[PDB]
Formats: C-alpha cells, structure tokens, sequence
C-alpha cells in the first residue's frame, strides 16, 4: 500500500512552471508601464484587479 | 479623387454589413487582435534596443 | 544554396508587402525600385554573386588599468552571427552554447545552422 | 595541520543610488537578470571572484581565496563602477562570512561521537553523509565527513578558524577507527 | 524582433528604401510598415529548410546578457564544421533568442 | 469599439505629462502638436492628431482655452503651496472646503508646508 516516493509527483511539475517562468517580473519602467496600462482600458471601462 | 471618395463610399457600403453582421463582429476582433500586438511589440523593442546598442 | 534563400526571402517579402504599399499608397513602380536598390547594394558590395546583379579609502586611481580597450570590441567588419538561444549554460570556468538558427559570415563566407553547440573558457 | 581558507564573503558601500539597467549595458563581464533576482552579477578574471552589485548601493563580493584578495578584488570592482561615471565612494570593506578547509589525515568515526556528545553534535544518514559539531565557545559550524576532511564554515576572522581546528583535533582523534 | 535588420539583408533594404524617401519616390510610416512586415518574414524564413548544423569550440573574452540576449566576444580560436576549419582572431557572436 | 485612433491612450497620457512637466516646474502654456514635439510622438499620424486636437480636448470637461493653447483646469489657484490665508482668511463658507487630494506633488510634499502650514493659521484634520 505504501510505497517510498521522495519528491511527490504533483510537486515535481509545478516546480518547472514556476522556475521556467515568473508570473510578475521587473518593478521597473513606469513609464513603459503605463501605455501598456492604457491600453487595456480602452477595450474596457471594468477589468477586474488579477 | 473621386474614385478615392467611391472607394471610401464603399467602406460604408461594408460597414452597414458590419451593423447587420454586429445584429446577426469582425471589426470587434480585429481590434481585439490588434490590442493583443501592442505588448510583444513593446517587449521585441525593449530586447530589441539592447541587441542594437550592443552592435 | 545561400544566395537561393536570399532570392527566396527577398522574393516573398516584396510579394507579401505589395498590397501595404497599394494600401497606404504607392505606385508600383516603387515596389520596383525598391528591389532595385536592393539587389544592386548587394552587387556593388561583391561578398556573393546575385542573379540580379549579372542582369586611503579615496585614492582609487592608485590601482587603475586593470580594465582592457572596450574598443578592441567593435570593428564593424566584425564577423556578426545572427542566432536565437535555447540555453547557455557555464560550470566553473566552462561555457556551453546551446544555439540554433544562426545565420553567420566567417571569413567572408556564410553558413547557416539549426543548431550549434559551443564550449568556451572565459 | 593548518586550515586554509577558501571563501572569503565582503559587503562594502559604494554610497550612492546606482541604475543597474545602465551599468550592465556598458560593462563587459556583466548579466543583469531581473526575473531571477534583482542584482548585476558581475565577474573579474584576474583575481577569481563574483559580485552582486544591489541596486541600492550595497555590494557583496564572492569567491576570494585570502582576505588581502577580497579586499583588492571589491576595490577593483568599485572602480570599474566609477569608470563608468556614477558617484562612488567606498565604505565599512567589512569581512561578513569565511569556510575553511583541512584533513585530519586519518579515518574517523562519526557514529561513536554522536554517543558520546549529542548535546553538540547532529548526525542523521539519509539527510546528509556527515555529522555537523555546532560549537558554542568559538562560535563555527564543522562538518565532519567519514573519510576525515573538516571543513569549517561561519568564522568573523581567520583566528576563529584555527581555534576550533585546534579543539577539534584530539576530539577526532579519540574516535578515530 | 528587429533583431535582423543590421544584416547584409537588412541594411540593403534600408538603404533602398532611404533612396526612394529621398526622392519622394517611397516616404517613411510606410516604410516603417515595410520593415514590420520584414522582421515578421525574417523570423519566419529563418525557420524553415533548417538540415544544418555546426559544433564549435573556443576561448572567450568578454560576455553581457540583457533582457533576452548574449553577446560574446570569442578570441583566436579556430572552429571545424564538416571537416572545414574556420580561423578566427577575433569573433562576436549575438543570440537573442 | 466606437472610433480608435493609433495608440490608446494618448489623450489620458497627454493631459497627464502635461499634468506632470508643469508641475515639474516647467510652466507654460503648449499646444497638442507642442506636446507630441516634446515626446517624440509627432507621428502619431495626422488624422489622429487632428482628432486628438479638435475631439480630444474638446471632450475634456475641465480643459482650459484662453484661445491657441490648452491649460489645467483642475485648480483655480496656481500650485504655488502657500499664502492662502485670504482663502483661508475668507470667513463666508468656513474654509472654502480644502482639498488634501488637490495639494501634495506641486514642489513639495504637504508634510513640509503644512508644518509651517502648522505654524501659520492653517489647521488641517484628516476626519
């Protein structure tokens, strides 16, 4: 019934995702930042915040 | 000129399909997929720039 | 089978960029002109043969000099190499290069690669 | 037997706000990546040493092999920062961490000291091959491997290092096979 | 990427569109829209007949990684693909991914 | 999506460096054409452009005309960040409603001029 795995399996994946890529980067560039910001919004007048 | 203002005339011509398409939306995506460019575009001209001041 | 690719791009470029020109307006004859000028910089470069060409804690100046010449770097005749990287990986003193899709002009030929390996010691 | 030092981990000021983006565009040797972690990771070949240059204007430089070495090595490292035009200035060149390495040169038995010393000293196999003697007095963690190479690691100055090689010797001795 | 427009390729079409501003004949924003359409068609192209490759060895210099790209710059080594020997005193070489 | 010209958010972003350059210091009326100069964004394309001046801020409920050039409409008073005691001295409306959100980034953080703020008549309480 119970075998001796050492790393979990599931756990193994999710570590290459989060290593591969990050999902928020560089706090850096407002400038650059905020075209990329407007630019959303003209599709919409509500987005929500994630 | 003319011919240009025949051919800008027919541009509405095409946009009442777009309202009967909208009432039946090909514009929408089209802006939509233009929307989606604008970041790789930043992003190619930020790495870009770097290739190009280094050679 | 080089100067092939390059007619080949060039080729399918001027095709895919014709209705741009029409769009924005511009005649044909500037689409024409265009790979003119452009065939003919190739030809008067001669790097190839092209079908269309044949038509105390502040005394730190104390120790200086330990920097080599940053200008040794760019000759602008330099063998340039276009590729993309999949990984680069250096162990201690040991590079590996791990490219692909390189285009490259050494000793005034060109090569191309889907792949390329390399090991260097820095 | 003498230990010898083989990590020498120097924090030194250089004062003042610097642009990381600009200094790794214009200095050779130079990989700022900011998704991985915010420093320039910059690397001199004459003295062998890498350096996390912060954005903030702390810099901690690595790899050096004697402290004479180290400090030489981040005053090299804060003046190719200068070359480049920022204002710099070097403060508190202040030695944070030292790992040094020697060999008994006889077998010694790690099982026999965590009988007698388990107070100090914490042996597990399968999480690492070799007992760790924390020490209190002179404040060093030592790994002891089976073969019988001590590597001692956490000492403020060399001194420290060879204390506790010297408490260390006969304790070894006493349980050697 | 603009990556490939400072190429043999690139930089003669430039120039022969930089003619045809000059001479009113083409203008620029349009030129600006030819240039997108190359760097679209560079990439492509670049991946497409492939069946090449190359090992090489060498003695590095000095190296730099920005956002997305090495550059290095490899000295007096000589690299050997297909029994052909390249000799190289000084060589960069650019990979932007 | 109604009608887009170029890049979104030109207008949100031209009003803004405006709104920002001038209280940098660098005060003086401009114009649109003035301001893509200044940015390096002047091809924006005259159709765009021409819609930004005429549309653009025309639409702007606060925007600022003498006649040739556009100024900021979001304060009567110019950002100078003190002296006020005469609006403040104005016993009609009790204060005139001050706003805090309105004061702040002029030259200075309030914390400075408040504290002389502190030392002159001017009382402040963030309810």
């Amino acid at each position: 019934t119970n075998y001796k795995p050492v790393a979990n399996h599931q756990y193994n994946i999710e570590y290459e995702r989060k290593k591969k890529e990050d999902g928020k980067r560089a706090r850096a560039d407002k400038q650059h930042v905020l075209d990329m910001l407007f630019s959303a919004f003209e599709k919409h007048q509500y987005y929500n915040l994630k | 000129a003319q011919l240009k203002f025949f051919e800008q005339l027919d541009q509405i011509e095409k946009q009442r399909k777009d309202e009967q398409e909208r009432e039946i939306q090909l514009r929408l995506k089209q802006k939509a997929k233009e929307m989606q460019q604008q970041e790789l575009a930043q992003m190619r001209q930020r790495d870009a720039n770097l290739t190009a001041l280094a050679a | 089978t080089v100067p092939k690719l390059y007619r080949s791009v060039i080729e399918d470029v001027i095709n895919d960029v014709r209705d741009i020109f029409l769009d924005d307006g511009v005649d044909e004859q500037v689409l024409m002109e265009l790979k003119t000028l452009w065939e003919n910089k190739l030809m008067q470069s001669r790097a190839v043969d092209g079908f269309h060409s044949e038509e105390e804690e502040e005394p730190l100046n104390s120790e200086d000099d330990v920097s080599d010449e940053e200008g040794q770097e760019l000759f602008d005749t330099e063998n340039v190499v276009v590729c993309q990287y999949d990984k680069i990986h250096r162990s201690k003193n040991k590079w590996k290069f791990h490219l692909k899709d390189g285009i490259m002009n050494l000793n005034g030929r060109d090569y191309i690669f889907s792949k390329a390996i390399g090991d260097a010691e820095w | 037997i003498v230990p010898q030092l083989q990590n020498i981990v120097s924090t030194v000021n250089l004062g003042c706000k610097l642009d990381l983006k600009t200094i790794a565009l214009r200095a050779r040797n130079a990989e700022y990546n900011p998704k991985r972690f915010a420093a320039v990771i910059m690397r001199i070949r004459e003295p062998r040493t890498t350096a996390l240059i912060f954005s903030s204007g702390k810099m901690v430089c690595t790899g050096a092999k004697s402290e004479e070495q180290s400090r030489l090595a981040a005053r090299k490292y804060a003046r190719v920062v200068q070359k480049l035009g920022f204002p710099a200035k070097f403060l508190d060149f202040k030695i944070q961490n030292m790992v040094g390495s020697c060999d008994v040169k006889f077998p010694i038995r790690l099982e026999g000291l965590v009988l007698t010393h388990q107070q100090f000293s914490s042996y597990e196999p399968e999480l690492f091959p070799g007992l760790i003697y924390r020490m209190i007095k002179p404040r060093i963690v030592l790994l002891i491997f089976v073969s019988g190479k001590v590597v001692l690691t956490g000492a403020k100055v060399r001194a420290e290092i060879y204390e506790a090689f010297e408490n260390i010797y006969p304790i070894l001795k006493g349980f050697r096979k | 990427y603009q990556l490939y427009r400072n190429t043999t390729l690139g930089n003669s079409l430039q120039e022969s569109l930089d003619e045809l501003i000059q001479s009113q004949q083409i203008t620029p924003q349009l030129a600006l829209q030819v240039l997108l359409q190359f760097d679209k068609a560079i990439n492509a192209a670049l991946a497409q007949r492939v069946r090449n490759r190359v090992n090489f060895r060498g003695s590095l210099n000095t190296y730099r990684f920005c956002d997305n790209v090495w550059t290095f710059v490899l000295n007096d080594v000589e690299f050997r693909e297909v029994t052909e020997l390249i000799k190289v005193d000084k060589v960069k070489i650019v990979a932007c991914d | 999506s109604g009608s887009s010209g170029y890049k979104f958010g030109v207008l949100a972003k031209i009003v803004n460096y405006m709104k920002t350059r001038h209280q940098r210091g660098d005060t003086h009326p401009l114009t649109l054409d003035e301001i893509l100069d200044e940015t390096q964004h002047l091809d924006i394309g005259l159709k765009q452009k021409q819609w930004l001046m005429t549309e653009a801020l025309v639409n702007n409920p606060k925007i600022e005309v003498i006649d040739g050039k556009y100024a900021f409409k979001p304060k009567y008073n110019v950002r100078d960040k003190k002296a006020l005691l005469r609006l403040l001295d104005q016993h009609d409306q009790r204060g005139l409603g001050g706003i805090l959100l309105e004061d702040i980034e002029e030259a200075l953080p309030n914390s400075q001029k408040a504290v002389k703020a502190l030392g002159d008549q001017i009382l402040f309480v963030n309810r």
